[PDB]
């Protein structure tokens, strides 16, 4: 067919290698996400992890999505490609925001499309815990929390409620502005403490457009350069993934569903059929991994132990950076043990630290 | 004059029985007059003690056994007190009689060619031999002696150890009664057997990827003359026999990035000793770049030209400076980008260059001060070092000229090369016959080699390695920073006169080319045209002139914590044996303070000094503390081991100090409040025992007990004189009684603070006291034992016993709330702390202390004593016993003899429910018969006992009765007239005495 030869076509008309990144394999998984490199890392680590105990590696078709108004046509092209142009088709993973945005098309196509769990569950308790322990003073302030969508506002006041914090807007001169997005905190002319939590990757335009003395609450992208820095087990990082960065929330939020789906595929190859020439009937009823007999909740140290990345979780941090004109490292919350290290810089060259009362003690309700 | 000492002690004894005729309240309530002379009176019972003090010493009898009376049972206390005071005064006179003869006569050591014998020339008109290590006196267990004091030692001594011997002469049973001889001139024991002490690793570090340095000194017990050492190096084997006097080794030809383990031992004539171990890495290897990938640069210096070369395969060539004269020495700088020049006659020409050309021209620098001959550059302290000709002398100037400072003594031989190691603080130079060393102030002068005519040398500052060529021998050779390590290396044969290292390569100049050999055919060759002679190649890498050292870890972290504050002090990373005193000691520090319960940390970067304070911390919270060192370029070092430290609970905690001069200040838990109080005590006071908020009692260091009233000094003290021979003092808040150990009387004296009525209590040989107020148990400690005294004699519980040669009990404290009982045992070179319940003996820690200084700190749950120097107080918490906090004494009261954490609540008043009510005198009646009285009962229901006195005619009978009925026997006939006294008592007090006269 034409769809197997030309591939996915995005409208000039764009070539397939601009937005699809493929590791080869016998079974083909499809990931449709904003950050494809974390998905390529998760499928690469379950390939070298060998949780399946089978000879065939897991394949990926990682569709890069930059605007959300073109993902429907590439979903139509990917259900045509994974119905026609492959031998075995497990499913199409869509991230949680494009799953909740386009649920009518996914319900109308009736094909095996499952959501990746959302990364804001891995990010917004880290935001509320870095705001809970922050050295502030004895001043209460007026908070104005600006988000892009209202769902981030509901989950942020939920995460502030489990950290025992009340955030109320009094009429006072001391102002705190928390902005949730990549374009809300761009040259803010208001005066006060500015917290800026980005959603996507941080560019040089975002660090250019921020005000002076503004706080940047983001996670660390981890650059991949060699395969010996990931684990003590000798593995092989694939050559496409060298020189590129992963976000750790996307890694963990995809990797829980990957650990559940390959544990289901362990059960399916244990009951059926490991060599894929001898093995037959991989995928008969595949919706049962969403049911709770094979769907489990894993801790993050278990995810790094199962997928052979235990030396990676030292660099899995959530930081808070202040822009002084330089991004000075102020806070650091590790993902694997939730320990929160604040950084103070003795300046004025003193010999003592008067410890300020923290932000969670002032705003305690 | 024995008969004069005996009669003067007996006369002073009967005078003390006369003057104390109405001072002590009796348990039966006797109250004799001044001329009664009956059996029950104080004079006859005390004169019975003074008539039997020398009989008890001749027949080896105790004072309790010499003063046994059937009438007063079980303890006739004025008799026992007069006997013990007369014996203590007699042994005080017998130590003042023979003080100079003991302290003048020195014993002499004798061994005949057979145990070792003391000969003491002592003619007298118990004894202890004490031994001391020669590098505290320890008692000798086994000896065989005679009447001529020829004492032979049969104990197994440690071999090849120098010993001094002393005689301890305990004259009395008091421990202040001892007399010591002068010590013997010292004796070395003969050697036998294997060495029993391991060597001590001073430094064990890695020099570069292939060398590894260890430094050691010998152990304390070598058990012979040291002949050799054995080093076994193993990866996580090479064995080398190093001789007797050497204390360093560098292990060559090792692999990079590898954990190594090294074992030291001592070899005498008899055998090998024990094994000391240490873990060390070599280094990470430098990535050796190929011949194509070389972005670095050199500088080729001739007699009349200086030519810059880039190390590309198509390398750029440029003259920097061409001289009309002959250059003798030149300097270079990486960060200032400055090059200095020198000639045959002295003309210093500095020249700044950047990227291989002129930026600044050759400007002449006259040296404001000796013609200059050699030149080197200090890049840290920014000085120029010159070796001049007048004899030859190294001086140092500044970059502008002037500020001339002469370094070291003058010397005869010329300097052919001068190199300054700024980072390790050294100056290296070579003569015609030798290679040498100095620091930058010229203090430590060492000669590294004596080799006939060496060539060029290059000093590696991180790696502590000096590579040296010998061009006449064709030999390339490798020297440490102390000259002990001489490793020959193979040279690429052509003679070469200069070299450089880029990693492990060798950059050798010929007249036509510079070759880079890792034979004569190189890995890379750069062509030369304009330079016929080349005597120097200087590589333009910042590793040639570094700012920062390799590694750096702090040590000995310690922290004193309050409630809401802390004082954290660490030390600076230590200096290598290849680092001088003028080295780079500039570090910043980073301290990470981890909240354990909250799982949060806060990290203070850019701590300049080795002390940092913290304040507004959380009270009663555990914190873990680790620190690391940040150097000049800003890369971090290694963290320490974490110190778990807990803050005090919330509350104003006053610590009361007392200086040895007698000044009382009040501080807080760190020693920062410093409120000087208006009271002034006597010399060397002990801890203060308060009766109420104003009046307190304290014991000075000479044994005197004083009373001081703080708010008005006229009244409040019922005793007028200070009272002699008092060891400790305590108070009962419930009964209202002051208890002190009478050291002369060998007893415990219980006194009313309002009236001064003293009472002799039968607690014998006690040194320290405590009273448990809930039931009245009197806890006491002898130097041998720790016990308990109660109302019934079934409550005597002994908790610990010391043999006496092991040591003695230093203090004890009583924890009545948690039913715990701690004590300190001062021992033979150790200070041990224990724990037992009041109703399982647990050793808390073994670590000396002031006696009666162990205080219980009920907010922190810790225990605090004061050291014998008086400038340091030690805290051991019960939750973390392995970490001992050292609290510094504040400088107002800086030699301290007392420390006391004050009670924040006031003292409770006198409980009226422990006072026995008096028996009514009309109710004492007659029914072998019985005597009945109205039963005395206190305010609260407590067990009230009674004491009886049956004075009929001249015979008297005493009974101790818990019952209110008196089973009276042993009357001789009918029609007697009884004088009957009843004295009720609780466990806290005694009641008044009710005296009736009834006839049978
Ligand atoms: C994404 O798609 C929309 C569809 O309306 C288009 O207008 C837009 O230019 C595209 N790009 C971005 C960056 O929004
Ligand atoms: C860290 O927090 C997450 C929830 O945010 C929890 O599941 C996890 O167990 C925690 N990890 C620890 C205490 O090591
Ligand atoms: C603190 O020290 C730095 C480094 O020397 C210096 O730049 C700064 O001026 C100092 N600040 C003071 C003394 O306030
Ligand atoms: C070197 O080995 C010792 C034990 O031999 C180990 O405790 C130390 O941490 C090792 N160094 C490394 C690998 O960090
Ligand atoms: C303390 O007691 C003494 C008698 O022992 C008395 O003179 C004094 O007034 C009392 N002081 C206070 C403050 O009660």
């Amino acid at each position: 067919p034409e769809i197997c030869l030309n591939g996915l076509q995005l409208t000039v008309i764009r070539k397939q290698e601009e937005f699809v990144k493929i590791l080869e394999g016998d079974v083909v998984l499809s990931v449709l996400t904003k950050d494809p490199d974390s998905a390529l890392f998760v499928i690469n680590r379950v390939n070298q992890a060998n949780l399946i105990m089978a000879d065939f590696e897991i394949g990926i078709r990682a569709i890069s999505i930059d605007n959300a108004s073109l993902a429907e046509n590439l979903l139509i092209q990917e259900v045509q490609f994974l119905q026609q142009c492959t031998t075995y088709s497990m499913g199409i993973f869509v991230d949680w925001e494009l799953y909740k945005q386009l649920e009518s098309v996914i319900k109308d196509l009736e094909y095996n499309i499952w959501p990746i769990p959302g990364t804001r569950a891995h990010l917004f308790p880290k935001v509320a815990h870095l705001l809970h322990q922050m050295p502030w003073g004895e001043k209460i302030a007026s908070v104005e929390i600006a988000t892009e969508t209202l769902e981030m506002y509901n989950e942020f006041m939920e995460a502030a409620r489990q950290e025992h914090m009340c955030l109320m807007h009094f009429k006072s001169d001391d102002n705190v502005y928390i902005m949730f997005g990549n374009k809300l905190a761009s040259h803010f002319k208001e005066n006060g403490t500015l917290f800026s939590v980005p959603t996507d990757r941080t560019d040089d335009e975002f660090l250019a457009d921020l005000p002076n003395r503004a706080f940047v609450l983001m996670e660390n992208e981890i650059d991949l350069s060699t395969a010996v820095e990931l684990d003590a087990t000798p593995t092989a990082l694939d050559e496409i993934l060298i020189g590129k960065s992963v976000l750790p929330s996307r890694v963990l939020s995809f990797a829980g569903s990957i650990i559940d789906l390959m544990n289901w595929l362990r059960g399916s190859l244990s009951k059926h059929c490991y060599v894929l020439e001898s093995c037959f009937n991989f995928l008969n009823f595949i919706e049962d991994w969403r049911t709770s007999e094979y769907r489990q909740a894993h801790d993050t140290a278990e995810i790094l132990s199962l997928l052979l990345m235990r030396k990676l979780g030292t660099a899995m941090n959530f930081q808070m950076y202040q822009k002084k004109v330089e991004l000075r490292e102020i806070a650091s919350q590790n993902f694997v043990t939730n320990v929160t290290t604040y950084y103070h810089y003795n300046r004025d060259n003193h010999t003592s630290l008067e410890l300020k009362t923290k932000f969670g003690q002032v705003f305690n309700c | 004059d024995e008969r004069m000492v005996l009669e003067r002690v007996t006369r002073d004894c009967v005078q003390r029985c006369i003057v104390e005729e109405d001072l002590f309240l009796d348990e039966f309530g006797i109250q004799c007059e001044k001329a009664d002379n009956g059996e029950k009176c104080y004079k006859t019972r005390c004169t019975k003690g003074c008539a039997q003090w020398y009989r008890a010493l001749k027949e080896l009898e105790s004072c309790q056994e010499a003063c046994l009376s059937l009438q007063f049972y079980p303890y006739d206390m004025p008799c026992i007190g007069a006997c013990e005071m007369a014996q203590r005064d007699y042994w005080h006179l017998q130590r003042l009689a023979i003080s100079h003869l003991v302290e003048r006569t020195q014993p002499q050591l004798e061994r005949a060619p057979t145990p070792l014998t003391i000969r003491w020339a002592m003619h007298f008109p118990p004894f202890n031999i004490q031994y001391q290590f020669v590098d505290a006196w320890f008692n000798l267990a086994d000896y065989d002696c005679d009447e001529y004091y020829v004492c032979e030692i049969l104990e197994a001594l440690i071999p090849y150890t120098q010993y001094r011997f002393r005689f301890e002469l305990p004259f009395g049973e008091n421990r202040d009664e001892v007399l010591y001889s002068p010590a013997t001139p010292a004796y070395q024991t003969p050697p036998e057997g294997a060495p029993i002490s391991a060597p001590v690793i001073e430094h064990l570090m890695g020099l570069d990827d292939s060398h590894l340095a260890v430094h050691w000194h010998p152990g304390r017990f070598t058990n012979g003359p040291i002949e050799g050492y054995r080093l076994r190096l193993s990866s996580s084997t090479s064995e080398q026999l190093v001789p007797a006097g050497r204390g360093s080794y560098i292990f060559s030809q090792l692999q990079a990035g590898t954990n190594y383990t090294l074992a030291l031992s001592m070899i005498n004539k008899q055998g090998e000793g024990p094994v000391a171990k240490g873990f060390v890495q070599t280094h990470s290897a430098r990535n050796e770049k190929p011949a194509k990938d070389l972005t670095e640069s050199v500088l080729l210096v001739g007699r009349r030209a200086v030519m810059w070369q880039s190390l590309e395969p198509a390398g750029e060539n440029s003259m920097i400076y061409q001289s009309q004269e002959e250059l003798a020495d030149i300097a270079w700088s990486k960060r200032e980008q400055q090059l200095w020049l020198l000639n045959v006659h002295g003309e210093l020409r500095s020249l700044k260059f950047e990227s291989g050309q002129m930026v600044s021209p050759a400007q002449q620098l006259k040296l404001d001060l000796w013609v200059p001959r050699r030149l080197s550059f200090d890049w840290l302290h920014h000085r120029l070092y010159f070796a001049m000709e007048s004899s030859f002398q190294i001086i140092s100037t500044d970059l502008l000229g002037e500020s001339a400072q002469k370094v070291g003594e003058s010397f005869d031989l010329p300097v052919e090369q001068l190199e300054v190691d700024a980072l390790n603080g050294w100056i290296f130079w070579r003569n015609e016959e030798s290679l040498w060393r100095q620091d930058l102030h010229g203090r430590m002068i060492h000669r590294l080699l004596r080799i006939r005519q060496p060539g060029w040398f290059l000093v590696q500052p991180q790696h502590f390695i000096i590579h040296l060529m010998l061009p006449q021998e064709g030999k390339f050779l490798e020297i440490s920073y102390d000259g002990g390590f001489k490793h020959p290396l193979p040279l690429p044969p052509p003679h070469w006169q200069s070299f450089a290292l880029l990693g492990r390569s060798l950059l050798l100049p010929d007249s036509g080319q510079l070759i880079l050999v890792e034979a004569a055919s190189p890995s890379a060759s750069w062509p030369l045209k304009n330079l016929p002679d080349c005597w120097a190649v200087i590589l333009l890498v910042p590793e040639s002139q570094p700012l920062t050292s390799a590694g750096g870890k702090p040590h000995s972290l310690k922290a004193l914590l309050g409630a809401q504050a802390a004082k954290i002090s660490w030390k600076e990373p230590e200096r290598n044996p290849y680092q001088s005193a003028d080295a780079a000691r500039s570090w910043s520090y980073e301290l990470e303070v981890l909240d354990v319960a909250s799982q949060s940390a806060f990290s203070i970067r850019n701590i300049r000094g080795p002390i940092f304070g913290l304040q507004r911390l959380q009270p009663d919270n555990l914190y873990q503390l680790r620190v690391r060192a940040i150097n000049v370029d800003g890369e971090p070092g290694e963290w320490t081991e974490p110190l778990a430290a807990r803050t005090w609970p919330l509350g104003p905690h006053r610590l009361r100090w007392a200086s040895r001069q007698g000044s009382v200040i009040h501080t807080n838990e760190l020693g920062e409040g410093l409120e000087v109080q208006q009271e002034q005590l006597e010399r060397l006071p002990g801890p203060m025992t308060m009766v109420n908020e104003s009046v307190g009692y304290y014991v000075t260091g000479d044994g005197l007990l004083h009373c001081i009233n703080l708010v008005h000094s006229q009244w409040g003290c019922p005793i007028s004189e200070p009272l002699q021979h008092v060891g400790s003092v305590t108070y009962d808040w419930r009964g209202g009684r002051v208890y002190w150990t009478d050291l002369a009387r060998n007893c415990v004296v219980r006194m009313d603070p309002w009236s001064g009525s003293r009472e002799l209590l039968p607690v014998f040989e006690a040194n320290f006291l405590a009273l448990d107020p809930r039931q009245g148990h009197l806890y006491y400690a002898t130097s041998s034992q720790l016990s308990r005294h109660g109302s019934t004699p079934d409550e005597a519980v002994t908790y610990y016993r010391v043999n006496g040669l092991e040591g003695s009990i230093a203090s004890f404290v009583l924890d009545t709330q948690q039913d715990q009982l701690f004590w300190l045992v001062k021992g033979s070179g150790a200070l041990r702390l224990y724990r037992a319940p009041l109703t399982s003996l647990q050793m808390i820690q073994q670590i000396q202390a002031v006696p009666d200084s162990l205080q219980l700190l009920r907010p922190l749950g810790a225990l605090l004593w004061l050291e014998r120097s008086g400038r340091r107080a030690r805290l051991v918490r019960l939750a973390a016993p392995l970490d001992v906090m050292e609290l510094p004494t504040p400088d107002q009261a800086s030699p301290a003899s007392a420390l006391q954490l004050l009670d924040p609540q006031p003292l409770p008043p006198r409980d009226e429910g422990v006072i026995p009510m008096t028996v009514l005198p009309d109710s004492v009646r007659l029914d072998d018969f019985h005597v009945r009285w109205q039963p005395s009962t206190s305010g609260g229901n407590h067990s009230v006992s009674y004491r009886l006195l049956l004075e009929f005619g001249q015979r008297l009978q005493t009974l101790d009765l818990s019952t209110p009925f008196a089973r009276l026997t042993q009357l001789p006939q009918a029609q007697l007239q009884l004088k009957i006294s009843i004295t009720p008592r609780t466990a806290w007090r005694s009641g008044d005495t009710t005296r009736v006269q009834l006839t049978t």
